[PDB]
């Protein structure tokens, strides 16, 4: 369980 | 009995090929293989025209070797300063769809003409400030083709019609008129001595013709197919010839033959414009390929290669002091060469 | 007729051209070649000029 | 080919007038305009220029905001408007043509006149001498020094000769030196060195008698010679 | 959970980059192809070729390595503002070419104005400044951060590059970006495409109005992921294993998009057919 | 640039500016090639709407075309075709009175068809002076048969609905005209050229209507095929 991150 | 004449034609015609051959003691190739070869000529853009609004189609040089004239099927005539780009003159012309112009050996005048079958002429120098026409110069059953001055009052033309015509521009009439032709005439060249210019027309072959004497001196034929561009050589001992058939040639007056062939088998698309430079070392012409081709005029080697055009060179003009190549394409745009150092 | 007009015509151009006094394409190539020498020195195409003499640059 | 100017008259100090000149005979909206002012006895002097589609203008230092120049082209009608008039001003004003592109010959033509009477860095013109006397078949030379080298980089040297007879407008005779514009060409001619030049009369006849002006123009102050006056 | 979403990534990469290079070679090497109607295409290629370089190879270094930005903070703030301006500008060339496409409704105009240079320089002009202007302010929300305590703090010690700013300003960011570049793009290009279709309807080619909601679906089926994703994000917390599906299959289809467009735009064309 | 030198870059600044405003209306323009044997009323259709070329202009729905059609100049055709490479259509006239001139105009119309540089045109084919042939195929004096054999066994097709109040034998003659001229058209080109082929005599009014509909497609086609659509 490890967060991607939005593809800003 | 017309069929006694033309069997003397025809024993005329193999005379003619036997004096030639009895002439041809050796070919131009073998006379200069020895000669050291021209190198890879490299010339640079160093200056692009970019005011027409449709496809150029022949320009020419002021004898100045700064001005140019170049007409587009646009009805524009625009005087082109090429050492600033600037331009110092656009003409609208009465007919848009205009084949030929020529600037005057005195600057004084430009001729135009194209499928109005009109040759008109153009007063530079007025004192009104605006170019106006000074003459328009009409009797063809055809499209001019091609116009040359010899000076500020005689013009010659070449037409569809099959023939050439030689008008006094005071006058407005046709001084002298040239028939030996069967095709259209596409492209004339003035000898540098004036007596003599040399016409080729679509029916394969380039004519020779005294200008005061008003007779065809002599016919060469070696072409294929249409003689789309012809171009005296410096020395107004030689021609050269450039032909919808992929192939330039090199004709001397003297003996009354091809001297070389110029044709490559990467090339597949004829001749639009053949110029020579000053000394004559290298012939110039355009291709439809898109790009323009030099060669050795003596070694027949293709010695480079001019790329810088979207569409098919349609004109090349060698300035008179040989410093700099005109290039007109449908692409609207002059490109002026010069070389590497 | 116009038929014989025109053969009468092309037969007397024909013997026009055939007593012209034609050299040896020898002689005329070297003429060529001789010029083309001559006048190299002075064609900015085939020797191109340094740039200060160069118009263009 | 004709200019005519009108307005002119008497002004008191400080007024306001409005000089007008009217060309025709010639492509007028593609010639750019010169104002050049004459005092009384006194030598040429440049007021105003207004370009072909009014994109450039100039005036003189000494008329900067004073005067405007304006062109309407449909009318061919070329104007000066003058807003505080000085006893400097009075003048008989010149309208001059001129037409800019390689080998053109500017100040070619000059009006008639309009006579106003009112109740640095800029190239010094020096002329040898007010006057030479002469007589007919004579050959003769004018000289002018510059006080800045005149040849530019572009090998054109931008000098030239006007002659002004008796009760005429100036005449262009050498619009760069040996350029020959209205010339006579076995008579007039002209060479300089690029700081001095000289003009050249072969065989001097009745029609060459008038005031010879050299003029510079590589800057915008153009500025005349005093004038040399040919007597005989 | 890494090597599939490597070899998908890297497929897609490949052929996208084999399109969208092959477009731009095709368009400047033959003289008949540098018609002020491909620089259109040239623009689209570029902003995809774009946004395959800059997200597809950093998005798989994040796909191994989260903790630390590689980067740097200046390559923070480059990253993000040149892909989101690569996005943006990706939308608004197949919104300026629906625009542009629309003349086959007005027919004549095309050529009395798109044949000149400079109506297409203008109009790529506005779609980049565009795309540069309103990428500026989601960027400016970004920065490396890391702020641990050492209490009883874990291995890692590097920092990440996210959301320096309050998440609603993010999500605000994020919806009204939404809007004005997927749902505005996409009802213009529905209705455009309508219109096309009606009036090539009007007769006495057929594959042209398939294509043309060929081209609307696909961008539909690209963009709408990536909208999703990001407001997915600004809106949520136990639940991120959805999230983490989401993202992963939104690339995957965002990135099939960016290679997609290529074959949609210009290599099927019969121009292009003829000079391959 | 001295003070000349920046006059003349003024003037040139000037001519690009006239050079631009009158671009402006040669793209707007659209360029028409008029050709036809003199049998065929070109004449007509021009008084309906430098003997060499004459420059027929004409206006519809506010777009301008140009017309030219060449005169005076030698049937060898090969050669000034080469200009007109870059036009929106050719019109060609032929005159559909049947007699040997149309299989001369048959040939004429391969000839522009093929053209090498005529590969892009399309071609708005008049089979002029309809009245003449409906008079003609109703007084049967002179049949079409006679001349060209193959319309013995030629019969209507179906789905070319027939105009009102002609005859089944007009409507036959008339068809079989215009499939012979479009079988030319079909037989060569990968589509970069259509033939349109157009019925009309010397009273119709409606023939600039129909070389605007006609330009209309032309121009959509070309639309279509630049912006990479088909």
């Amino acid at each position: 369980f490890f967060l991607f991150r939005p593809r800003n | 009995e017309l069929d006694q004449l033309r069997q003397e034609a025809e024993q005329l015609k193999n005379q003619i090929r036997d004096a030639r051959k009895a002439c041809a003691d050796a070919t131009l190739s073998q006379i200069t293989n020895n000669i050291d070869p021209v190198g890879r000529i490299q010339m640079r853009t160093r200056r692009t025209l970019r005011g027409h609004l449709a496809k150029i189609y022949a320009m020419h040089w002021g004898t100045d070797s700064r001005l140019l004239v170049s007409a587009s099927q646009d009805g524009k005539l625009i005087i082109w300063d090429s050492y600033t780009t600037n331009k110092v003159h656009a003409i609208p012309l009465r007919s848009s769809w205009v084949m030929t112009c020529a600037y005057a050996p005195s600057g004084n005048y430009v001729a135009c003409g194209g499928l109005d079958n009109i040759c008109s002429i153009y007063n530079l120098k007025t004192r009104e400030g605006n170019v106006r026409v000074s003459r328009e110069l009409a009797g063809h059953t055809g499209y001019l083709s091609c116009c040359r001055f010899l000076d500020d009052n005689q013009i010659v033309t070449s037409s569809g019609d099959t023939t050439c015509a030689l008008w006094d521009i005071e006058t407005g009439q046709q001084t002298t008129t040239f028939t030996g032709h069967t095709g259209d005439v596409m492209s004339l060249s003035l000898a540098p001595d004036t007596r003599l210019f040399v016409s080729g027309a679509c029916d394969a072959s380039a004519k020779l013709w005294d200008v005061r004497e008003g007779m065809c001196r002599q016919t060469f034929t070696g072409h294929e197919s249409d003689i789309n561009a012809i171009c005296f050589f410096p020395n107004g001992n030689a021609f050269a010839t450039g032909s919808d058939d992929a192939t330039c040639r090199l004709f001397d007056l003297r003996a009354d033959q091809e001297l070389m062939t110029y044709s490559h088998d990467n090339i597949i698309c004829g001749i639009t414009s053949v110029s020579f430079s000053k000394s004559g070392r290298l012939l110039l012409a355009g291709y439809d390929d898109f790009n323009c081709n030099v060669w050795d005029a003596l070694k027949a080697d293709r010695a480079g290669v001019l790329a810088g055009h979207d569409n098919r060179v349609s004109c090349l003009g060698v300035t008179d002091d040989g410093m700099a190549v005109a290039t007109g394409s449908w692409d609207s745009f002059l490109k002026i060469w010069n070389g590497s150092s | 007729t116009a038929s014989i007009a025109q053969a009468r015509k092309l037969v007397e151009q024909l013997k026009m051209e055939a007593n012209i006094d034609r050299i040896k394409v020898s002689k005329a190539a070297a003429d060529l070649m001789a010029y083309c020498e001559a006048h190299a020195k002075e064609d900015p195409l085939l020797t191109p000029v340094p740039a200060s003499e160069n118009p263009f640059r | 080919v004709q200019l005519v100017e009108s307005g002119g008259g008497l002004v008191q100090p400080g007024g306001s007038r409005k000089l007008s000149c009217s060309a025709s005979g010639f492509a007028f909206s593609s010639f750019g305009m010169h104002w050049v002012r004459q005092a009384p006895e006194k030598g040429l002097e440049w007021v105003a220029y207004i370009s072909s589609g009014s994109g450039t203008i100039y005036y003189a230092d000494t008329v900067k905001g004073r005067f405007t120049i304006s062109r309407d082209d449909p009318k061919n009608t070329l104007f000066l408007q003058m807003t505080s008039l000085r006893s400097e001003d009075t003048a008989m004003y010149y309208c001059v043509r001129s037409i800019y592109y390689y080998g053109s010959s500017p100040f070619d033509f000059w009006g008639q006149g309009t006579t106003l009477t009112v109740s640095s860095s800029d190239i010094v013109m020096t002329q040898a001498t007010s006057s030479v006397p002469v007589t007919p078949g004579e050959s003769v030379s004018i000289s002018c020094r510059s006080s800045k080298s005149l040849l530019h980089s572009n090998g054109n040297t931008y000098l030239y000769w006007f002659l002004q007879r008796p009760g005429q407008s100036p005449q262009l005779l050498i619009y760069r030196m040996s350029n020959l514009a209205s010339g006579v060409p076995d008579r007039f001619s002209g060479s300089g060195s690029g700081t001095a030049f000289t003009l050249t009369i072969s065989r001097l006849e009745a029609e060459d008698v008038g005031v010879y002006y050299c003029m510079q123009h590589l800057e915008y102050p153009l500025t005349f010679g005093a004038g040399t006056k040919l007597e005989l | 959970l890494f090597m599939p979403i490597c070899a998908t990534y890297l497929l897609i990469f490949v052929v996208g980059a084999v399109g969208n290079g092959l477009t731009c070679l095709v368009i400047l090497r033959h003289k008949a192809m540098r018609t002020p109607t491909n620089y259109y295409l040239f623009s689209l290629a570029v902003s995809d070729l774009l946004v395959l370089l800059v997200g597809l190879p950093l998005e798989l270094y994040e796909m191994w390595h989260n903790y630390p930005f590689l980067l740097g903070v200046g390559g923070c703030y480059f990253r993000t503002l040149l892909f989101e301006m690569v996005c943006l500008a990706s939308v608004l060339n197949v919104t300026a070419l629906s625009v542009e496409r629309y003349v086959a409704v007005v027919h004549p105009l095309q050529a009395r104005s798109m044949v000149t240079r400079a109506h297409v320089r203008r109009v790529l002009g506005a779609v980049w400044g565009l795309a540069m202007l309103c990428s500026l302010p989601n960027t400016s929300l970004h920065g490396i951060r890391q702020l641990h305590v050492p209490c009883r703090g874990p291995v890692p010690d590097s920092a990440v590059c996210m959301l320096v700013r309050p998440r609603a300003l993010y999500n605000m960011v994020v919806q009204t970006t939404a809007l004005l570049f997927f749902c505005l793009p996409m009802a213009i290009m529905s209705v455009l495409y309508l219109l096309i279709g009606l009036r090539l309807r009007r007769e006495r080619r057929r594959q042209v109005t398939k294509m043309l909601f060929v081209l609307v679906v696909v961008f539909g089926i690209c963009w709408a992921p990536f909208h999703a994703d990001r407001v997915m994000w600004s809106v949520v917390d136990g639940l991120h294993l959805a999230f983490q599906h989401v993202h992963v299959i939104s690339g995957i289809f965002f990135y099939l998009g960016s290679a997609a467009n290529p074959v949609l735009y210009s290599l099927m064309s019969s121009r292009f057919r003829e000079t391959f | 640039l001295s003070a000349e030198d920046k006059a003349a870059v003024e003037r040139s600044k000037m001519i690009e500016k006239q050079l631009q405003k009158d671009k402006q209306v040669y793209r707007r323009t659209l360029r028409l090639l008029l050709l036809g044997a003199d049998n065929s009323g070109k004449s007509t259709i021009v008084k309906q709407m430098t003997s060499g070329i004459f420059e027929t202009k004409f206006q519809v729905d506010k777009v301008n075309f140009h017309m030219f059609d060449v005169g005076a100049q030698r049937d060898e055709r090969r050669k000034w075709i080469q200009c007109f490479n870059d036009v929106t259509a050719i019109i060609f006239v032929v005159d559909s009175s049947d007699y040997n001139r149309l299989q001369e105009a048959l040939n004429d119309f391969k000839s522009i068809w093929n053209n090498r540089w005529l590969r892009t045109i399309s071609v708005i084919l008049f089979l002029n002076k309809q009245d003449l042939l409906a008079e003609k195929v109703l007084a049967g004096k002179s049949k079409i048969e006679d001349y060209f054999p193959e319309f013995a066994r030629y019969t209507t097709p179906e789905d070319a609905t027939p105009e009102p109040g002609e005859d089944p034998r007009v409507t036959r003659a008339k068809y079989f005209i215009r499939k012979e001229f479009v079988d030319i058209s079909t037989a060569s080109g990968d589509g970069r050229h259509i033939c349109y082929p157009h019925f009309t005599c010397s009273v119709d009014t409606e023939n600039a209507r129909r070389i605007f509909n006609d330009c209309k497609d032309i121009i959509l086609q070309m639309n279509l095929r630049e912006y990479n659509l088909v």
